């Protein structure tokens, strides 16, 4: 069978962004020995190591959802994945607000319509699956106490 | 990947040729061949050569013993008493496969000396040099010398390479297969005043030591095959080509300003063949020679190009540009495509027809119009389903038999009848149209672009075939770039409408389903016919309702027959709004005609023509009526006008008289409706209320205001009422009174139509409308009334008849003192008194058409009269008259004739099998049988029709009339 | 002489996907969709394997590849050059469709839940429209990726300022305008799949206006719903009937029910019912075989059957459906169905829309909402 590709985009520090843009740019295998990338069974957080120095990393979900489009001839392009996670290195801490382009910033809080995000119905099935170890219930439409 | 089936490659060709006599009708020269061994052991080399008698051979100047025997001289003994004609179509292609260059073989076989053994196992090159002399050629080279005094150029003498296909070994030994491509070296030493056309670029041209001679050097370095070298040696008129400059014209001598007005377009032909493709034109010169008794009308060469010079044509004659318009854009198509690009084997020759006709189909598309286009696309499916369900079918792309439902084998090109061969371009080109319907016209111009570039880069290569050979299309090579280009493969496709031979056949009928609002189409094929083959694919139809027209895919497997389609609405019968159409318009309809029920105006089964096939729906009158009216498609107007002849009803002669007096209407569609009229008329008389049909209309177009019998002086600067002015009193003239003769008001008006015009105004000529009013004059004769087989003498003529023999009288007298154009009106004439004599009008003698058929005479006046004396040998059954046909058809000096008498004698045949007829004698059987045999071994066109005419006379069994 | 053909009376006046898309294999075109793959609609989590070399915990080193692309791309010019040197197709196999190669961009968009959205191995164009200044204009600014085309008449809601270029997605699913933007300084692209880290940089990103579609997504059990469902499910079918390699091709129900199984048994029969039979005894038992008589369609009968672009507006309605069913008159308008039929119906003239309302995907001035207001 295929199995979609996963991509994500990786953040790193500005001085250790450089090393990796040059090491990248230059093509070697010694890259893959320089950069290693651990993910923690949190699932969001981890060990990015450039050039064995580990630095602290959050997998983030991105506000936008972005998509790859390779291509050919540079006039037709065929999207290949979708991109909504970024693994910034240095609940709520795991949701970034801004988008990766300088146009999108605070996208969450001012360019995004509120009608809702996403919890209450996994609460929802925990209380169901709890009513159900019952005989009798009470319940009270309520006032300030 | 290309092996050749030759054991050596040859490399470089040296023809020269000397001494051409032009009073004895000789040649002398040489030929030196440059050939590397591929096998060791080559010993024998076996070269093509017909009629030339070899006097020496040296290799590696070392004389060397060469044997030559021609198996197709005498296809099958003499002392056979075989007679059936399925043994000789055998023995001929065993005979033709015996020479055939595609295999190893070939008719001079050369032996190799022994003290070259060492030369040729470690494989080392050999230079033969062969030299020959041309005695008196038989169809080999024509020699047109006429018989005016003076010197040879004073009287108009000229040369020319004649022959289709592999024809080159006539003239000189060659290796003469389409896969052997060399480079080239041309010297013709001929006389001062002459000029010498071959292929190649002129490099020099030298004088003789007594300037009474020069050589013409050319010299090839694009390799092309032996069999598209030419050569056209005379007194020729040249032109430089004012807007392109490596082209020259040349003409026959007092024959320039026509040549400067006939090739002025030719640059046009150029640029389009080269911008839609995007090479360039592959060679370096392009030389069109114009000259007199032509074997083809147009035949392309490698740079070169020979037409007859009856395609020339003055400013002033109009029905003839379109046609040598035509000429010379298919000839430029071969010229890519036929010549630069050359074939593999003898299959894969679909493809390259297939290309030629495409692209110039596609020429004709941007000149003529799109609707010029579709009426030709249909007229030629028409053509090749009326071929294919009359006689087995075309099978392009056969595997080496595979078609043995026909009477000769399509292994070889000289084996092919010659309406096979055309039937063979025309379903070629037509499955090339229905490969850019499946893959779009823009890949397939890639196509084509990426098959040019790669020969153009093997092209410029030295290297003997190690790339020449991409120069060489196949059918496998072809898929695969269309693969490359595409990502779709069309082998469904290639293995239903080539590999397989047959055409389809609709019969559709529909019902309209008013509970439902469903129209449930029923779609049967008739698949047990000889010519016909089962379609299992997609199926486009088009239904024109209410609300609009709308395309709807059909899937018809075998077991199918009811497709229920849906249906739109009918609320534009509601309030009255616009109907729009196929286009983005919308036109008013009248709708009282139109069922209350059915929204549906009229229903198209496969309209694009994306198959093979013949469709016979059945819709209702008022449909056909609408679809007449207000489609927007010439082919379902032509189609409605044909399926209107059965329906004879006035809504139908409104309906064609609403047509006629439509300008906007494509010219050919009223032509149309024109004889579907008169058809008509005939069929509702004793119900006709008024004049008879088109004459009124006639003097409403064409005629004065003030005088309705005067017709207008003419003027023909419109070309679309000129055709339908033209082709009007054609069609008027099939009128018939209840008593069955034509009516005296119609031939009183054709009379007065041919007395009152003149032609002293307009820029243009008049010898085509004469020409069809005498062809109007013809048609107008009814059978007379002989009474006790009453002598036909002249007190006793039609008061009719008299008048109509006075005209063509006036009118071939004056075509003697003041000639038409191409002896129009002696054509329309000749016919006109063959269609007197074949009523009971003139005395049935064919003493005046045996003199017009003398060798003197224009061409089309001759094959008009041979075309009279078939007729009437077929008629009056005349021994005599069918011993002077085989006569002519065995010594004729215009070889194109006598393929035109052999051509006419199967089509009109003296008898069939069926027939007992006087002559069906051991006597015919042994000319015909000995005619087949030897006598037409010279031409390969004359013994492919020698044997159709034995199968149309006697059948593929044994002759039935015999001991 | 001349043209002749009266052709102003008669006649008054192209996105190629990969083979992976238009045979609509499954990785890429999913049969069935669950509620939580719904909500996670192109929105693809971080799959942790079971097997491979990323299954086994520990650092993993990331692998930079330059070579691979180069060597690709100097592949891939040796085999247009000997094709003929003109345009090629080349995204013939699933492998051709990884990010490891070629020249990537990265597209972002702007609304959260776009009304149509490719599917991976779709193909897209890049249009340049460029409205000329009045009079004389020096030419279009040039632009890196995309073909210029001249626009009278523009193709989206508002109208080009003359000399201004926008540039746009075009396909047959929405035409969008975008932005090219730089990319960060700080990011990168890994690729992930089994066997390693794979790592890019990307240069060029584009930011994806409001999409103006060009494609109806049909409602819940709509007509084009109701032929969507059974013909995918019927091309499923061929395609597993010519996967069979036994001569009498035969399938197995419970393929057919692993890949459809919100189908009810009796649908999947029905397809079966006609082109197949089911064998209970001796040989082939518990196989549907073929019927005899039954031709299997070709391959490009079975890619006229349903359409990539159908299945793109089939999977944006049942995640439309999957989103206002979690959550709980305003939503409903702006479900994808409803802003296609607007939109659509718009640019046929019927009907106008209120610019400033609820379907605003944005929630503030910025953007558009697709809903029919009245023309007068």
């Amino acid at each position: 069978p295929h199995e979609l590709e996963s991509q994500f985009i990786l953040r790193l520090p500005p001085e250790y962004a450089s090393t990796v843009r040059r090491a990248v740019q230059s093509g070697h295998v010694n890259l893959k020995d320089r950069l290693t990338i651990e993910l923690h069974p949190d699932g969001r957080h981890g060990i990015v190591r450039v050039d064995r120095v580990p630095l602290a990393s959050k997998l983030v979900d991105l506000p936008c959802v972005m998509e790859s489009l390779k291509t050919i001839d540079k006039k037709t392009f065929y999207k290949t994945a979708d991109i909504c996670q970024m693994l910034v290195s240095t609940e709520k801490k795991f949701i970034w607000n801004h988008g990766i382009t300088l146009p999108l910033k605070n996208v969450r809080k001012r360019r995004f319509r509120k009608t809702a995000k996403k919890d209450v119905e996994k609460e929802v099935k925990r209380l169901l699956s709890t009513d159900a170890e019952a005989v009798s219930t009470r319940w009270e439409i309520i006032a300030e106490d | 990947g290309f092996e050749s089936p030759r054991p050596y490659k040859l490399t470089h060709q040296v023809v020269c040729i000397n001494n051409i006599n032009f009073q004895r009708k000789s040649v002398v020269g040489f030929v030196e061949l440059t050939i590397f061994p591929t096998v060791a052991n080559l010993n024998r080399i076996k070269l093509n050569s017909k009629q030339c008698r070899i006097y020496r051979v040296r290799i590696n100047d070392l004389e060397a013993a060469f044997i030559y025997n021609d198996p197709t001289l005498e296809v099958c003994h003499s002392e056979s008493k075989q007679r059936n004609l399925n043994y000789f179509s055998n023995a001929y292609a065993a005979a033709v496969s015996a020479v055939d260059p595609d295999a190893g073989n070939g008719e001079l076989c050369i032996k190799v000396p022994s003290e070259l053994w060492k030369h040729v196992d470690e494989l080392k090159v050999l230079k033969i040099h062969i030299n020959f002399s041309l005695d008196q050629p038989k169809g080999g080279l024509h020699f047109v010398v006429p018989s005016v005094e003076g010197s040879m150029a004073e009287r108009g003498a000229h040369v020319f390479s004649c022959g289709y296909q592999n024809s080159t070994r006539f003239w000189f030994p060659c290796v003469d297969s389409y896969s052997e491509l060399c480079t080239w070296k041309l010297e013709f030493t001929v006389d001062a005043a002459m000029v010498a056309v071959s292929n190649g670029d002129l490099v020099e041209t030298v004088y003789t030591h007594d300037m009474r001679k020069k050589t013409f050097h050319y010299m090839l370095t694009i390799p092309t095959a032996a069999s598209n070298i030419s050569l056209a040696i005379g007194p020729f008129e040249i032109l430089v080509d004012p807007y392109m400059h490596e082209v020259t014209h040349f003409c026959l001598p007092q024959l320039l300003p026509l040549l400067k007005h006939t090739t002025s377009y030719l640059h046009e032909v150029f640029e389009f063949y080269e911008e839609i493709l995007t090479c360039r034109y592959p060679y370096s010169c392009f030389k069109t020679v114009f000259i007199d008794e032509a074997y083809v009308e147009v035949a392309a060469y490698a740079s070169m190009s020979i037409f007859s010079t009856n395609l020339l044509h003055s400013a002033m004659i109009i029905d003839e540009t379109p046609l040598t318009r035509r000429c010379l854009a298919q000839s430029l198509a071969q010229q890519f495509f036929g010549c630069f690009i050359s074939r593999m084997s003898w299959s894969d020759e679909w493809v390259l027809k297939g290309i030629s006709g495409y692209i110039y189909g596609l020429w004709m598309k941007k000149t003529f119009g799109v609707n010029e286009y579709r009426h030709w696309i249909k007229e030629e499916l028409d053509k090749i389903v009326a071929y294919e369900l009359k006689t087995g079918g075309v099978l392009l792309h056969p595997i080496f038999n595979p078609a043995s439902h026909l009477h000769f084998s399509i292994k070889h090109p000289h084996t092919l009848s010659w309406e096979y061969y055309s039937m063979f371009q025309c379903k070629a080109h037509l499955v090339m149209r229905l490969i850019e319907n499946r893959i779009s016209m823009e890949f397939m111009l890639q196509v084509f672009n990426k098959l040019l570039s790669l020969a153009s880069t093997a092209s410029s290569q030295k290297f003997q075939s190690h790339m020449w050979s991409q120069m060489l299309v196949s059918t496998s090579g072809f898929l695969k770039s269309i693969s490359n280009v595409s990502g779709k493969d069309i082998q469904p496709l290639i293995k239903q409408w080539v590999d397989q031979s047959g055409v389809v056949k609709f019969y559709g009928s529909f019902a309209f389903n008013r509970k439902r609002n469903v129209l449930e189409l029923e779609i049967k094929q008739d698949y047990t016919s000889p010519g016909t083959q089962k379609y299992v694919g997609p199926l486009k139809v088009t239904v024109q309702e209410l609300d609009g027209s709308f395309n709807h895919t059909l899937q018809i497997e075998e077991n199918s027959l009811k497709h229920d389609i849906p249906c739109h609405s009918k609320s534009r019968r509601n309030k009255k709004k616009k109907i729009p159409l196929m286009n983005g318009e919308e036109v008013d309809m009248d709708l009282s005609a139109m069922d209350a029920d059915s929204p549906l105006l009229w229903i198209r089964i496969d309209p694009d023509m994306s198959v093979l096939r013949k469709v016979e729906f059945e819709q209702a009158d008022f449909m056909w009526q609408y679809q007449l009216r207000y489609e927007r498609d010439v082919v379902a107007q032509q189609e409605s006008i044909l399926a209107l002849e059965k329906f004879p009803t006035p809504a139908s002669r409104l309906a064609l008289t609403d047509i006629l007096e439509q300008e906007q209407c494509f010219y050919r569609v009223r032509m149309s409706a024109c004889f579907c009229l008169a058809k008509i008329a005939n069929s509702m008389v004793s119900t006709w209320t008024g004049p008879p049909a088109m004459k009124s209309l006639f003097t409403r177009m064409f005629c004065c205001k003030s005088c309705p019998n005067i017709v207008k002086t003419n003027n023909f600067m419109s070309f679309q009422s000129y055709f339908l002015q033209k082709t009007m009193p054609v069609a008027m003239a099939l009128l018939r009174d209840v008593h069955n003769l034509c009516p005296k008001e119609v031939l009183t008006f054709i009379l007065d139509l041919i007395k009152y015009n003149d032609n002293r105004k307009n820029k243009f000529s008049d010898n085509y409308y004469r020409a069809e009013m005498i062809d109007a004059l013809a048609n107008s004769v009814t059978p007379a009334v002989s009474v006790n087989n009453e002598v036909r003498t002249l007190d006793n003529l039609n008061p009719d008849v008299r008048l109509i023999l006075e005209e063509i009288t006036r009118f071939l007298n004056m075509e003697k003192l003041l000639p038409s154009y191409r002896h129009t009106i002696t054509v329309s004439c000749l016919r006109a008194i063959r269609v007197l004599q074949k009523n009971g009008h003139v005395p049935s003698d064919p003493a005046l058409f045996k003199s017009y058929a003398e060798y003197g005479h224009f061409v089309d006046i001759r094959i008009a009269a041979l075309e009279a004396v078939v007729d009437y040998t077929k008629v009056d059954r005349s021994y005599e008259e069918l011993q002077w046909l085989l006569n002519m058809i065995q010594n004729d000096p215009v070889p194109y004739v006598r393929h035109k008498i052999l051509n006419m004698l199967t089509k009109n045949p003296p008898f069939t099998k069926n027939m007992e007829s006087p002559l069906c004698n051991e006597a015919l059987v042994d000319q015909l049988w000995k005619l087949m045999n030897s006598g037409t071994s010279h031409d390969w066109r004359l013994r492919c029709g020698a044997v159709d005419l034995y199968f149309t006379l006697f059948g593929l069994s044994r002759p039935s009339c015999l001991p | 002489p001349w043209n002749l053909s009266n052709d102003e009376y008669y006649y008054p006046k192209i996105i190629q996907h990969s083979i992976p898309a238009v045979e609509l294999r499954q990785p890429f075109f999913p049969t069935h969709m669950g509620p939580i793959k719904l909500r996670q609609f192109h929105r693809p989590p971080l799959k942790k394997y079971s097997f491979g070399a990323l299954s086994q915990p520990g650092p993993h080193s990331v692998q930079p590849l330059l070579k691979h692309i180069k060597k690709k791309a100097k592949m891939r010019e040796q085999e247009r050059q000997a094709s003929g040197g003109g345009e090629m197709f080349f995204m013939r196999t699933p492998q051709d469709l990884t990010g490891k190669d070629g020249d990537l961009i990265l597209a972002e968009y702007s609304e959260e839940n776009g009304p149509l959205m490719m599917q991976v191995g779709m193909a897209t164009k890049i249009k340049n429209y460029y409205k000329r200044k009045p009079g004389k204009d020096p030419g279009a600014p040039d632009c890196k990726y995309g073909e210029t085309v001249y626009c009278h008449t523009s193709p989206f809601l508002g109208s080009l300022h003359p000399g201004q270029l926008l540039q746009a997605f075009e396909n047959n699913l929405f035409r969008a305008p975008i932005y090219l933007h730089k990319m960060p300084e700080t990011d990168f692209l890994i690729i992930r799949t089994r066997q390693g880290y794979y790592i890019r940089e990307l240069v060029d990103i584009f930011v994806v206006g409001q999409q103006c579609p060009l494609f109806e997504v049909p409602g819940p059990n709509s007509k084009r719903a109701n032929t969507h469902i059974r013909d995918f499910l019927q091309v499923f079918i061929y395609r597993l009937f010519w996967k069979s390699k036994d001569r009498p091709r035969r399938i197995r129900m419970e393929d057919i029910k692993k890949a459809f199984p919100s189908h009810s048994e009796s649908s999947i029969r029905k397809r079966l019912k006609l082109c197949a039979d089911f064998k209970r005894t001796g040989m082939d038992s518990n196989w549907w075989v073929l019927k005899s008589d039954f031709r299997l369609p070709t391959e490009e009968e079975i890619r006229a059957m349903v359409s990539p672009e159908q299945c793109c507006a089939y999977y944006s309605m049942i995640a439309a459906e999957q989103r206002l069913k979690d959550a709980g008159d305003d939503e409903v308008r702006t479900a994808p169905w409803n802003t296609t039929r607007a939109f659509i119906a718009a640019m046929k003239g019927k009907c106008l829309l209120e610019v400033t309302g609820v379907a605003d995907p944005t929630g503030c001035g910025e953007g558009f909402s697709y809903v029919k207001i009245p023309n007068k």
